[PDB]
């Protein structure tokens, strides 16, 4: 993209490398929201997403992680405060790869993230929209596999690196 | 004699559904939060010696996925509704809870306990009197729990195979 920023993951299970997934972040679109996202994923304010895990792994809907905070489920912070508000809700849960926040109800977004793997239609105009895979969907898929019917995943998938590309 | 009932915990997230399940089933006190999305259990116990499996199911507080929701209400034989005693919207959401057990079950006789949970911490905004009228107004029992020191916990649960037992009977 001439516009959008690409960041990466590298991806590990039990602190082994498995790939790396990189991300289309959408600041055409959804600019406060993907910047919060690339910044967290620089880790230039000082904090963010290198080190911290997928907590909730769920087959065939979603992969979610981003807790930085509490290292539980239950963290997270934005570059802009604890919480930041529902920016748009332009874009939606079409399919794999989409990118979006998590949150606990309106205007919570912090640092918490999912991957689709599949359409979430009935999260739309819930969870902003704010990015998609661009390559690794593979690896997004092989982590799937790590998941369970709660989300409880059987290895520990973590984000070993992260940053922003091109 | 043996017998098995099907429980469902229902409530608002963050009451204590989870931490009182598993202080019945695994006796010790999770202080750290896990969210649930769902959860089972199963237990033998015996109840006024009738011994009996407990099949538990631990729901997350949440109104998202009614048609999911509906089926927990369809295939549970009672449901203990939790409240936690430093949460009002918690015991406001109550009466939402039994109004849908009682559209899925096509009754207005389903076995419920109402659960006044944490009664242990000091930041309490629900009134026992305000949880106690709501019950009777409901024909349920009310129970008081802290999920922390494990009082009221079995109380909680055996008090809601008293209610299906009672239900049977009819
Ligand atoms: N002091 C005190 N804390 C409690 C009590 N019961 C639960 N907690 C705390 O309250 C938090 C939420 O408890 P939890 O059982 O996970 O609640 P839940 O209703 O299952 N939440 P969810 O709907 O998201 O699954 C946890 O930090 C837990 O330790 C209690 O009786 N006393
Ligand atoms: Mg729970």
């Amino acid at each position: 993209s001439m516009v959008n920023p690409t960041v990466f993951f590298d991806i590990a299970v039990d602190g082994e490398p498995l790939g790396r997934v990189s991300f289309e972040l959408f600041a055409d679109k959804v600019p406060k929201t993907a910047e919060n996202f690339r910044a967290l994923s620089t880790g230039e304010k000082g904090f963010g997403y290198k080190g911290s895990c997928f907590h909730r792994i769920i087959p065939g809907f979603m992969c979610q992680g981003g807790d930085f905070t509490r290292h539980n489920g239950t963290g997270g912070k934005s570059i802009y405060g604890e919480k930041f508000e529902d920016e748009n809700f332009i874009l939606k849960h079409t399919g794999p790869g989409i990118l979006s926040m998590a949150n606990a109800g309106p205007n919570t977004n912090g640092s918490q993230f999912f991957i689709c793997t599949a359409k979430t239609e009935w999260l739309d105009g819930k969870h902003v929209v704010f990015g998609k895979v661009k390559e690794g969907m593979n690896i997004v898929e092989a982590m799937e596999r790590f998941g369970s019917r709660n989300g409880k995943t059987s290895k520990k998938i973590t984000i070993a690196d992260c940053g922003q590309l091109e | 004699s043996m017998t098995e009932y099907k429980l469902v915990v229902v409530g608002a997230d963050g009451v204590g559904k989870s931490a009182l399940t598993i202080q019945l089933i695994q006796n010790h006190f999770v202080d750290e939060y896990d969210p649930t999305i769902e959860d089972s259990y199963r237990k033998q116990v015996v109840i006024d010696g009738e011994t009996c499996l407990l099949d538990i199911l631990d729901t997350a507080g949440q109104e998202e996925y009614s048609a999911m929701r509906d089926q927990y209400m369809r295939t549970g034989e009672g449901f203990l509704c939790v409240f936690a005693i430093n949460n009002t919207k918690s015991f406001e959401d109550i009466h939402h809870y039994r109004e849908q057990i009682k559209r899925v079950k096509d009754s207005e006789d389903v076995p419920m306990v109402l659960v006044g949970n944490k009664c242990d911490l000091p930041s309490r905004t629900v009134d026992t009197k305000q949880a106690q009228d709501l019950a009777r107004s409901y024909g349920i029992p009310f129970i008081e729990t802290s999920a922390k020191t494990r009082q009221g916990v079995d109380d909680a649960f055996y008090t809601l195979v008293r209610e299906i037992r009672k239900h049977k009977e009819k």
